[PDB]
RNA sequence: UUAAAGUUGCUGCAGUUAAAAAGCUCGUAGUUGGAUCU
RNA sequence: GCGCAAGACGGACCAGAGCGAAAGCAUUUGCCAAGAAUGUUUUCAUUAAUCAAGAACGAAAGUCGGAGGUUCGAAGACGAUCAGAUACCGUCGUAGUUCCGACCAUAAACGAUGCCGACCGGCGAUGCGGCGGCGUUAUUCCCAUGACCCGCCGGGCAGCUUCCGGGAAACCAAAGUCUUUGGGUUCCGGGGGGAGUAUGGUUGCAAAGCUGAAACUUAAAGGAAUUGACGGAAGGGCACCACC
């Protein structure tokens, strides 16, 4: 948001943002994302500042809507709590799942059988995604992360300050991103809010 | 010892993955639909394929595995997957905050807020683990 | 070449360390350098319980326990089992063994 | 890079880091080029236009180009101060 | 071992001490 | 002991430049190291920089543009000879065509081509490039 | 980091510093302005005062020395001075 | 005998494991020495 | 079992804890002088760093006289083992081990890493001093004061992690800031042997310490890491041509 008044945050937003305990850390600081916070409670908690989540959520949407090609960006989870997430974000604007695990030689081995080469990467956890994410640093490739307080941002370009732990957080996180994708794309109306609910990105446990 | 081996497997996991709709539980009808399709040697390792085959499907109804991929099961969990409450987890009468958050929500200009509780924080600073 | 940081020992910003004798060997050790156990263990054993508390004149008497400490030099915890060798990455690992389980 | 008359006598040239401002070579496999998209005031759509920045490997390997790309985009506006 | 030969160089030094004197 | 605070001077700032900072703090400030740092910047290698008091040695804050490949003290401050200037800058400069040498003289502190133009030798305080 | 402002530190910063090590120097001790609960005498004492201060004709003593800052006898109070 | 020899090293070598930092501290000569004045 | 005496020794608490220039330092209490760190809007005002000569201390063993001699124990005398044992094992046991006063000046005396100063990444602990802050406890209260809890600052012993950079590598936040080569200064090395030997000088009661060659001989000796082979090194598995 370059200070523009329709790209400010509001209270819908903020509502739901507290409610799925974003801005909630860990007991832990990375001395990297020490910009992104705002205090550390008592009972040794670091609270996230919802600005700052703001304004890197919005930067990695425009850093997403500039690759032309929607398949060229490819989405990343590990860990469950995110494969309902990306195969639901890649499911609305287009780009490339990898829901599971990460098979070593993906960006870098060209004989492979699920060789590709993305113009984008994000993904869900730099300390889960780690290989997928180091792997980016042999071909070119920019990053963007979920980061929690204790995550560090090495390869990492576009750094999100989030809770990425809990499910409603990640999911919730994951469907605002898509949210702003189609909104800046031009795709959706940003009068109306979107029919879609944050609850299909959510993660179950059986 | 009775094990089967990575040709059985490979070709019973490529006939169930190509032909879900035909195969079934009964392993006299599953040994009759391997013949008409798959152009297998002698009737030793026919059934081979065909006894894994009947022992491989009893396994899907338990749900998936991580070895087959039928369009139909993927209908099947995105079925399941397109699945939202009338009344979402997130939309709450009232949000307890602490104290600390909301002078954070002060300082973004969210003071007006309605559906936020202050709390009361924990007293004891009490958060580590005892060493040793 | 040098095998260990530590140089074998647990000396660290002092000269001289007061040596003691292995329990098996009677051989000098420095204290910082001897592998130490306490053993806290019964005086009768789970083959003579039994005898004991039928001959014992007292209801809901409390047997009671050993306290050993016992100091080993580096070739009889090795000889006797008490430490064994393991791999150059293992070697870094100093948590103690999980016996509490 | 150029003689007396005048003349460029280089085969190319390098890039070099919007941060550190560091010579990128042509082996320098850990470096990225980026854009990020610019909008209109009113409707807050894609324009069609965009602003490129681009980090060196050395500078990305130190963990410091999360904070390097938030400092070139709030130069140039796209980020809100503070 | 150079324990020993420093040991064995030092018995023939003391020899040598008596049978090579400035009384010779 | 801290004996010549201007190698001082110019091993932070070519360590800072080294790790990709934007700013160096140099403590203590002199004159010498003032004189130094100005004909670096009027080459455009550091930039503008600021002098803090203290009632003291002061210290000094320079901004750092990424220009910088070396810079270097020489010990003891050799005596040069005008005709004893092309061996040093052979020994010391990467190239003929940048790089600089910086002496003190009876005219000021200055660079290698500056003397040659003013006729005069001095001794040497460094160099840069 | 990689970018701090080593110009204008923010007063929380500087206050946490070493007092020697601080942008420019400044003690952490101050003079005090202290009353004896007997006597209307108003005495000035150091912050970190080594000597035992008393009132010179109402007798009293006003602090003890400790291994940091002067300790205040009981029923005596202070305000620190500009 | 010179270069090769940056294997005598002022330019310009080495001293944890290859050759090698005195057991340790004091101390005279020698060597070196913080801002600051148009 | 109850007493008496003699000399030696300070267990368990005791730690990758503390102090000292290093050797080194552990029962209580008292006296004597000394010391670091922290605190400081005190004082002097360059009074400093490293050091030929020259000096103080310096484990253990060893040498001279006095005292005492529990235990252990070179030498020695035996009993075993063994093909042989002048050894390893066992029984005795001299000097010594202890104290007082003089010599001796050596150790894998090691972090195998001189000292002083600047810059260069994080994280959690720990010892000391100081500063701040909810709340527990010294029983119900006044404040200080102690024991916990959460942080910050300085000086210490260390630990984990890192594509900081180095290195032959092992590895090292120093062993980094080195062909992009200069902060100050002391000592010391130049293929392997002969050889730390001979000789001269010097110190010492002695034993010995310090300084210290050459003739001659030799194409390698050596350091890190890698595949095997082997181990009277440790863990697992298989076989009626193994056992049960
Ligand atoms: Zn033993």
């Amino acid at each position: 948001s370059g200070a523009l008044d329709v790209l400010q945050m509001k209270e819908e937003d903020v509502l739901k943002f507290l409610a799925a305990g974003t801005h909630l850390g860990g007991t832990n600081l990375d001395f990297q994302m020490e910009q992104y916070i705002y205090k550390r409670k008592s009972d040794g908690i670091y609270i996230i500042n919802l600005k700052r989540t703001w304004e890197k959520l919005l930067l990695a949407a425009r850093a997403i809507v500039a690759i032309e090609n929607p398949a060229d960006v490819s989405v990343i989870s590990s860990r469950n709590t995110g494969q309902r997430a990306v195969l639901k974000f890649a499911a609305a604007t287009g780009a490339t799942p990898i829901a599971g695990r990460f098979t070593p030689g993906t960006f870098t081995n060209q004989i492979q059988a699920a060789f590709r080469e993305p113009r984008l990467l994000v993904v869900t956890d730099p300390r889960a995604d780690h290989q997928p994410l180091t792997e980016a640093s042999y071909v070119n490739l920019p990053t963007i992360a979920l980061c929690n307080t204790d995550s560090p941002l090495r390869y990492v370009d576009i750094a999100i300050p989030c809770n990425n732990k809990g499910a409603h957080s990640v999911g919730l996180m994951w469907w605002m991103l898509a949210r702003e994708v189609l909104r800046m794309r031009g795709t959706i109306s940003r009068e109306h809010p979107w029919e879609v609910m944050p609850d299909l990105y959510f993660y179950r446990d059986p | 010892g009775r094990v089967r081996t990575k040709t059985v497997k490979k070709a019973a996991r490529v006939i169930i993955e190509k032909y879900y709709t035909r195969l079934g539980n009964d392993f006299h009808t599953n040994k009759r639909v391997c013949e008409e399709i798959a152009i297998i040697p002698s009737k030793k390792l026919r059934n081979k394929i065909a006894g894994y085959v009947t022992h491989l499907m009893k396994r899907i109804q338990r749900g998936p595995v991580r070895g087959i991929s039928i369009k139909l099961q993927e209908e099947e969990r995105e079925r399941r997957d397109n699945y939202v409450p009338e009344v979402s987890a997130l939309d709450q009468e009232i949000i307890e905050v602490d104290p600390d958050t909301k002078e954070m929500l002060k300082l973004l200009d969210f003071g007006s807020l309605s559906n936020l509780q202050v709390t009361q924080p924990t007293v004891g600073m009490n958060f580590k683990t005892p060493r040793g | 070449t040098k095998k260990r940081r530590n140089n074998g020992r647990a000396k660290k910003g002092r000269g001289h360390v007061q040596p003691i004798r292995c329990t098996n060997c009677a051989r000098c050790v420095p204290k910082d350098k001897a592998i130490k156990k306490f053993v806290i263990r019964n005086i009768v054993e789970a083959a003579a319980v039994r005898d004991i508390s039928e001959a014992s004149v007292f209801d809901a008497y409390v047997l009671p326990k050993l306290y050993v400490k016992l100091h080993y030099c580096v070739s009889c915890a090795i000889h006797s089992k008490v430490v064994r060798n393991r791999s150059r990455e293992a070697r870094k690992d100093r948590t103690p063994p999980p016996r509490f389980r | 890079m150029q003689n007396d008359a005048g003349e460029f006598v280089d085969l190319y040239v390098p890039r070099k880091c919007s941060a550190s401002n560091r010579i990128i070579g042509a082996k320098d496999h850990a470096s990225i080029q980026m854009n990020v998209a610019e909008v209109d005031k009113v409707t807050g759509r894609f324009n069609g236009q965009f602003k490129t920045y681009a980090i060196c490997g050395a500078i990305r390997r130190m963990g410091e180009s999360d904070d390097s790309i938030l400092r070139l985009a709030k130069a140039d506006g796209i980020v809100s101060k503070n | 071992r150079a324990k020993w030969r420093k040991k064995r160089m030092r018995r023939l030094k003391r020899k040598r001490r008596k049978m090579r004197q400035r009384s010779k | 002991v801290r004996m010549n605070v201007l190698a001082d001077a110019l091993k932070s700032i070519n360590n800072a430049e080294k790790r990709g900072k934007r700013q160096v703090l140099i403590r203590p400030c002199s004159k010498v190291i003032v004189r130094f740092l100005t004909v670096m910047m009027k080459h455009g290698y550091i930039g503008e920089f600021e002098i803090i008091d203290d009632h003291r040695a002061g210290k000094i804050v320079v901004n750092l543009t990424g220009r910088l490949n070396k810079c270097g003290v020489i010990s003891p401050r050799f005596d040069v000879q005008l005709k004893d200037l092309e061996k040093w800058q052979n020994n010391l400069l990467p190239s003929r065509q940048f790089g600089f040498i910086v002496l003190t003289t009876s005219a000021g502190i200055m660079d290698h081509e500056e003397a040659r133009r003013k006729h005069t030798g001095g001794k040497i305080l460094g160099f840069f490039f | 980091p990689l970018a701090k402002d080593l110009l204008h530190p923010s007063p929380e910063e500087e206050k946490r510093k070493h007092k020697k090590k601080r942008l420019v120097q400044s003690p952490n001790s101050y003079f005090m302005d202290v009353k004896c609960p007997g006597c209307y005498k108003i005495t000035t004492v150091f912050s970190h005062a080594q000597t035992v201060v008393l009132c010179v004709g109402c007798s009293t003593v006003l602090c003890q020395p400790t291994g940091g800052k002067a300790r205040l006898t009981e029923g005596c109070s202070f305000r620190r001075k500009q």
